[PDB]
């Protein structure tokens, strides 16, 4: 009956999105354990966070006494690559091949990490993964993690259209979002300076590049600037400018990441569970 | 799980999953002519109250098709749904008793899917082979808690040997139908 | 006499390291007209400072009208380009072909903006050049300018060698360099998280890419990444994360900009001279 | 412009001349006499602004590239950045206005990207004085100068192609000075200075 510190373990991690909204909703992270193999991605979580990070290479070199000395774990976090459950793909390997199937080692781990039976501690967790997937690979998931998903948009909070399911159990995953009014909801509100925004939500961002120039600077057609989209994605400025990383990989790390006001969201309610300042 | 005496013990309650080894297990002396065996070949839509609901489980069979069938599935997804089946099948650990499980692959699953597999049964897989005129003819991998499957191995056959017979090509569940055996300790004979 | 904004004529302007020392030591920028054909160099400085700058296109277009209309000016700097003046390029064209000869085009639009013989109103100028040039060309700048340059070294305020001719009338351009606290004299000072400097000074920086790997993580050597090289020169760190552009583009404008320590202690006696805040 | 100088008090002319000279040519127009009041240096790297008001005052400076065909120690624009300097360390202070002229000439030696250069500091556009014999174009030289009228003896018949192969052949031959060309562009100052008969 006592706050302590949360301990995290976060599977595909990537540019530390967890820790990140974690640490700005002012919660004392006591230990992220976080798996990635992805190189720049370490690199950001390592810089931007000062090592606060235990970083632990591939996931399906997780054992159970990986988890059982890592641990005890309060909040385990996932989301598994999306360009193989998506329609976004034609060479689409479905859920059960590709990079799909790290679901399982996510079902895996996941239930490496609950608490014992006589042991009722608090314990979160969520699952999330993209809604363009098909209809028989959400219900597995859904079949496998034993609960249904709740759907959150981030265009309610941020400025682009990223529809994601989202399993789990955390404290009030069904409750409306309602944005803050630091949260920048049209395009308008990320662009630099001399930038004039041509909608005011721009489609989906994939890892990948109309609706490809959204921006009219002097009168001319141009791309979104790396510290635009950090924007659009909710990240700090310059979260990416880590390591000689150019337009290429940037937008590749943010566009396989969450968008960090869904995730801030989802998190706050956490803050009666663990330890603040 | 320590031995059972004779005077007590039940009639084994199986969870055949995938496949059917309802016969096997008459001809071995674990299920009585007239029934104790819940058979599902689609689990897609199987809860945990419905494996709850079906009679508390001794021994949960899983097998993948036979070699040559060709597959409905990917071979991942009989390996994956016999897992979560087989954590909805097991006791709480609360009450202790004697609990079973054996999954078996005809040289189906390809080289990523038995490391998976591997990792997700805790457990490296078991061959079972078929030889006759010193040739290999037919195997089958299993993994299970049974108590003496691990010595039922095979080290003269060796991967490329596996994978070349399965380039080559019913399921020979003559290969499995020993591995039961051991169980006869603990559940009732019928003659 | 009551003290007025600065009105500036910035020639070679590059990415603005003149409009960023005015502004970052108090001074009121009335007019800042600078000459740039660079787009990336016109890009950062147009977002960084927010349109302030009214930017020229060549300083071979300028006209005399130009300079009287746009005029007057107070303080007229510039730094012509120096890969015809360096003695380390081979084929470099000297002093009166190629590149270097744009020195004289300062020198004309300086005497263009010099004021009338009848005004004694303040009015100071400043031009940057390599120290690494045939003493010939050296010799021939200073008779144009009728001044001999004063020698300041980047490394004295800075963690990099960088030795480059002033010549001008700045107050208290001979006066002896000293550093502040807030300086990064180190190379160390100037790393991100978990990076050693094996050496404590770097070599002179330039355009082009064991002192290419000068920076050790994690056992394995590295070269510097863009924040790293921008708080070197003294920049503010993300100053160069524009328009999308990478390790090179980022290298290139901070390779051949001013160390802006040095260019701070030039300018800090202009607050004497025109209002502030 | 300068006004008139009546003839009663028209002073000689004191003549900067920078490079080549035009001593014997100014004279041979009335402008000197035998006897020097006309400064001629070649090398200016070392000559400050002290040094110009040493020699002077200046009522006139005149600067020359080298001959065509004749290749030169220094870079072509060199003697036009030189004498643009110490032009401007000769000219009358605003404050004290009198006449004074100035002149610079190209024989064909400057290229394409030079003459802008040239035109830019010094405010005008050449013009081209030839020599021509027979129809055909022998030699010609651009001249840049307030003198008063140096703008009416342009050719605009010779084209820049036609110079262009002029220089080509003349230099591939590998000829000094035609100072005929520029002579009678003084002309036009002995009613501000004395003539000597
Ligand atoms: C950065 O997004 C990804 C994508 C694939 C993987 C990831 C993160 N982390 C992985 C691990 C820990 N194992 C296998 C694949 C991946
Ligand atoms: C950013 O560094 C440079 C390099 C070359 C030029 C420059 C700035 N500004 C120039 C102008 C105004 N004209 C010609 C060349 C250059």
């Amino acid at each position: 009956m006592r706050r302590r510190p949360i301990r995290v373990l976060s599977l595909f991690d990537g540019i530390a999105t967890g820790y990140l909204v974690l640490k700005e909703l002012g919660i004392k992270v006591g230990k992220y354990v976080a798996s990635e193999v992805c190189e720049e991605s370490i690199a950001v979580g390592t810089v931007k966070h000062e090592g606060n990070i235990k970083y632990v290479n591939d996931v399906r070199n997780i054992t159970k006494k990986n988890i059982e000395e890592w641990g005890p774990f309060d909040l385990v976090i996932g989301g598994s690559p999306c360009n193989d459950l998506s329609n976004v793909n034609p060479a689409r390997k479905g859920l059960y091949e590709g990079t799909g199937r790290l679901f399982f080692e996510f079902y895996h781990l996941l239930n490496y990490s609950r608490p014992k039976e006589g042991d009722d501690r608090p314990f979160f967790w969520m699952f999330e993964n993209v809604v363009a997937m098909k209809v028989g690979d959400k219900r597995d998931i859904s079949r496998f993690l034993e609960c249904n998903p709740v759907m959150i948009d981030a265009i309610k909070v941020s400025a682009a259209h990223r529809a994601r399911y989202f399993w789990g159990n955390l404290p009030g995953m069904n409750r409306p979002v309602i944005a803050s009014k630091n949260d920048k909801l049209e395009l308008q509100d990320c662009l630099e300076y001399n930038r004039i925004a041509k909608l005011k939500k721009v489609q989906t961002i994939t890892t990948k590049s109309n609706q490809l120039f959204p921006v009219v600077m002097n009168g001319k057609e141009d791309v979104l600037w790396c510290t635009e989209l950090e924007r659009i994605f909710g990240f700090p400025v310059h979260y990416t400018d880590v390591s000689n990383m150019g337009r290429g990989a940037r937008q590749k790390l943010l566009g396989r990441s969450w968008s960090v006001p869904v995730i801030r969201h989802l998190f706050a309610p956490l803050k009666d569970y663990f330890a603040c300042e | 799980f320590e031995t059972v005496p004779v005077w007590r013990r039940q009639p084994v309650r199986v969870l055949s999953l995938f496949e059917d080894i309802k016969k096997e297990l008459t001809s071995l002396g674990f299920l009585e002519s007239g029934g104790q065996l819940k058979h599902v070949v689609d689990v897609t839509d199987t809860v945990r109250k419905d494996v709850e609901e079906w009679g508390p489980f001794d021994l949960v069979y899983g097998a993948t098709p036979p070699l040559g069938h060709t597959c409905d599935r990917p071979p991942s997804w009989y390996l994956f749904q016999f897992h979560r089946l087989l954590q909805y099948a097991r006791p709480k650990p609360g009450s202790p008793r004697p609990f079973f499980w054996m999954f078996v692959d005809n040289l189906v699953l390809n080289k990523e899917d038995l490391d998976v597999a591997s990792r997700f049964l805790e457990m490296e897989p078991v061959t079972i082979p078929d030889v006759h005129g010193g040739s290999l003819q037919n195997a089958v991998r299993v993994w299970s808690n049974i108590p003496a499957i691990r010595s039922r191995h095979w080290a003269l056959v060796s991967e490329e040997e596996l994978s070349l017979l399965a380039q080559n090509k019913k399921w020979p569940t003559k290969l499995v139908k020993n591995c039961f055996l051991p169980l006869r300790e603990y559940f009732k004979y019928f003659s």
